[PDB]
């Protein structure tokens, strides 16, 4: 999977 | 009458933005004579209309089974919204209703430890690579293995087990040809859970 | 009407001559108004009269629960005899009947491997000692831990997990103060199963 | 437990 997209998702979750 | 069961998304699918999480409503014990079933879906009380209902399917016991699937948002499921499936069929007195949401309780972060195969297992052609995952809450978790960029599929994982402090642990077992272990190939256990940073961590294991 | 559930002996109790194995018949959803329940027991069709029936007990949901216990012979249970419990109560149309016996299938011997705690777990005050038990059939098994002659109780064991060849594996986790591991104390994982010699094997684990 | 009794039990099971 795309790690940079996962990181952006987690940072933006709220 | 028919019976209704309502199923959550796979843990991994809720945690990883590459995936699409879905809630699944299964109607069983639907009779040959009346097999017409309607579904209605709601999120925190508000009706939603993006569900996709499958065509009915006969069973090897003369009855039907009908399945409806609702795609949900990761963040919604993770932030505790509630999902309601309402099922309608003539052979019911009234519509059956079922609601689900993410397990509740204070989250705790998994600790992940890799354990090499025992010396005594080397008499064998295949050996066992172990990943201990402990101290996590809630019990919803996903565990995978890789090597050299690519997934390894020859693993089995125990269910989560309640530990003495009320947290959970499990073990995952990757079975590999002894060749590959002894050649020095690098393996990794990857763990996905809500209380990890990025929902993801990976630990290596090698000779 | 009432409902009847019938339970096998604990694996250890069937395997170890120091223990007394018993089969247990539980009757639930017995009403306040008619709580009289009779039990009859049979072994390979032949009635036996050594069961001991408990006094009825009320539940927190207005209903009763009655339990009968039958002591059995180790060798009989192990050699595949069948145990039948018949339950009688006025609120039934007819007596309910339930039968059990040892899981069937070709037995295979467990392989037992001990795994020390990870280096990365040493930042902690307590550490995890692991026992991997694999390749066994049927799934009925017991696992314990000792040190210096005496039982260690601070362990948890996963359920048996089906492996890719149709055999079973599990892992047991003993949690110990890091002190004791580092002092060089010797621990043992003991495993009881029908397909082991003596029904018993023990593997050591230490620094 | 008594190991010699366990061994005698297993040897005599049939
Ligand atoms: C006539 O024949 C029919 C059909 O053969 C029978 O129907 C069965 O009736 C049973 C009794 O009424 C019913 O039992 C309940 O089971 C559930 C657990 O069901 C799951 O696990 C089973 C295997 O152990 C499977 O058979 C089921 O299919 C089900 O599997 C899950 O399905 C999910 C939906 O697809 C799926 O999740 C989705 O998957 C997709 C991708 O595949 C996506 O990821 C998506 O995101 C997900 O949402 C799961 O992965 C999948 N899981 C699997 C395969 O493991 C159980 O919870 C329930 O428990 C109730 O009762 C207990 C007992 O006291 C109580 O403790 C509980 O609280 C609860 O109230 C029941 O035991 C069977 O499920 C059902 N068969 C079906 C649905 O196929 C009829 O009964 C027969 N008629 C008779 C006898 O008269
Ligand atoms: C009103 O209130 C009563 C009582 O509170 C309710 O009664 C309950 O009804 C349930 C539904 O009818 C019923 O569900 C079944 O459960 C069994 C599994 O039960 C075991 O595990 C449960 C915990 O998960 C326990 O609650 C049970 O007590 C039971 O525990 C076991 O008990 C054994 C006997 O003592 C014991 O073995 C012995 O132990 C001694 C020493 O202690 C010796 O070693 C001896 O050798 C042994 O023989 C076990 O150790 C012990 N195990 C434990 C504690 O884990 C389940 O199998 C069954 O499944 C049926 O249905 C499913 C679902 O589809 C199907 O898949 C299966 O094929 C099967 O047909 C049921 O789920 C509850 O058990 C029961 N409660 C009891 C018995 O206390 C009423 O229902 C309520 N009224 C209502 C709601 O109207």
């Amino acid at each position: 999977f795309n790690m940079x997209q996962q990181r952006r998702f987690y940072x933006a979750l709220h | 009458g028919p019976s209704v069961f309502l199923f959550p998304p796979k843990p991994k699918d809720t945690l990883m933005i590459s995936r699409t999480p879905e809630v699944t409503c299964v109607v069983v014990d639907v009779s040959h004579e009346d097999p017409e079933v309607k579904f209605n879906w709601y999120v925190d009380g508000v009706e939603v209309h993006n569900a996709k209902t499958k065509p009915r399917e006969e069973q090897y016991n003369s009855t039907y089974r009908v399945v409806s699937v609702l795609t949900v948002l990761h963040q919604d499921w993770l932030n505790g919204k509630e999902y309601k499936c309402k099922v309608s069929n003539k052979a019911l007195p009234a519509p059956i209703e079922k609601t689900i949401s993410k397990a509740k309780g204070q989250p705790r972060e998994p600790q992940v430890y890799t354990l090499p195969p025992s010396r005594e297992e080397m008499t064998k052609n295949q050996v066992s690579l172990t990943c201990l995952v402990k101290g996590f809450y809630p019990s919803d978790i996903a565990v995978e293995w890789e090597s050299n960029g690519q997934p390894e599929n020859n693993y089995k994982t125990t269910p989560p087990v309640l530990d003495s402090d009320g947290s959970f642990f499990l073990y995952s077992k990757l079975t590999v040809d002894k060749s590959r272990w002894q050649q020095g190939n690098v393996f990794s256990c990857s763990v996905m859970h809500e209380a990890l940073h990025n929902h993801y961590t990976q630990k290596s294991l090698s000779l």
